[PDB]
């Protein structure tokens, strides 16, 4: 009966936990601890690589960031194991982060390198291996679009990492072609 | 801060 597994469930919390400190600290003072390397002195803490997908400073993009997470990576989770699920999000905020910082800086935060890294994967896993047992839904592509087509004409009022978008859409593209040679 |  339970949709989420261990790994989509242990994600939702720490945004959750990470987005009340914001509310309690303070954007900046939350960005210090947990964004991408912002100076050299930082370059060693390993975790920051990572945690900048934990933070957002909206609650519209909280919402829907958490919602294909709970959907598209419950999914993996599901059909392909924690571990799978794992790495996919470990690699796409990674690199998601790397593109972003490097033509924008480090600040800068949210999932959504890494949700946009599942509905690639989900995705492309499903057009070239049904057997998998995984399918980007034709509704979710819809939606999909006119997110990212809001983000990069600037329809919600925010500022975007849509550099981090596009790395993250990349990645999970690539990871499932490799996947899908079995 | 730009989000992603
Ligand atoms: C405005 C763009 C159009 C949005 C339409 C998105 C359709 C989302 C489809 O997801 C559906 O979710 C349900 C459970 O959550 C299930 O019935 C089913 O497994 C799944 O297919
Ligand atoms: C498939 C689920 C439907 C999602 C419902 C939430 C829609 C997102 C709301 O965006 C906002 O709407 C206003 C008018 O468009 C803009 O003026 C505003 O700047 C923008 O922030
Ligand atoms: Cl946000």
């Amino acid at each position: 009966r339970e949709r989420a597994g261990p790994v989509t469930w242990v994600m939702m919390i720490a945004c959750v936990v990470v987005f009340i400190a914001m509310q309690i600290l303070g954007d900046q003072e939350v960005m210090l601890w947990l964004a991408w390397p912002f100076d050299p002195t930082l370059k060693f803490e390993f975790w920051r690589y990572f945690t900048h997908a934990l933070m957002h400073f909206s609650l519209m993009h909280i919402l829907f960031n958490l919602l294909w997470w709970w959907y598209l990576g419950g999914a993996v989770e599901k059909r392909l194991g924690s571990g799978k699920l794992i790495v996919i999000t470990l690699i796409s905020a990674l690199l998601s982060g790397y593109v972003q910082q490097k033509f924008s800086g480090p600040w800068f935060g949210g999932l959504s390198g890494v949700v946009y890294a599942l509905m690639g994967y989900v995705w492309l896993r499903g057009e070239r291996d049904p057997q998998s047992g995984i399918y980007l839904q034709r509704g979710l592509i819809i939606f999909a679009l006119i997110w990212i087509v809001a983000g990069w004409f600037d329809l919600f009022g925010m500022s975007m990492a849509n550099g981090a978008h596009i790395a993250g859409l990349a990645v999970g593209l690539a990871m499932a072609f490799v996947d899908s040679l079995n | 801060f730009a989000t992603a």
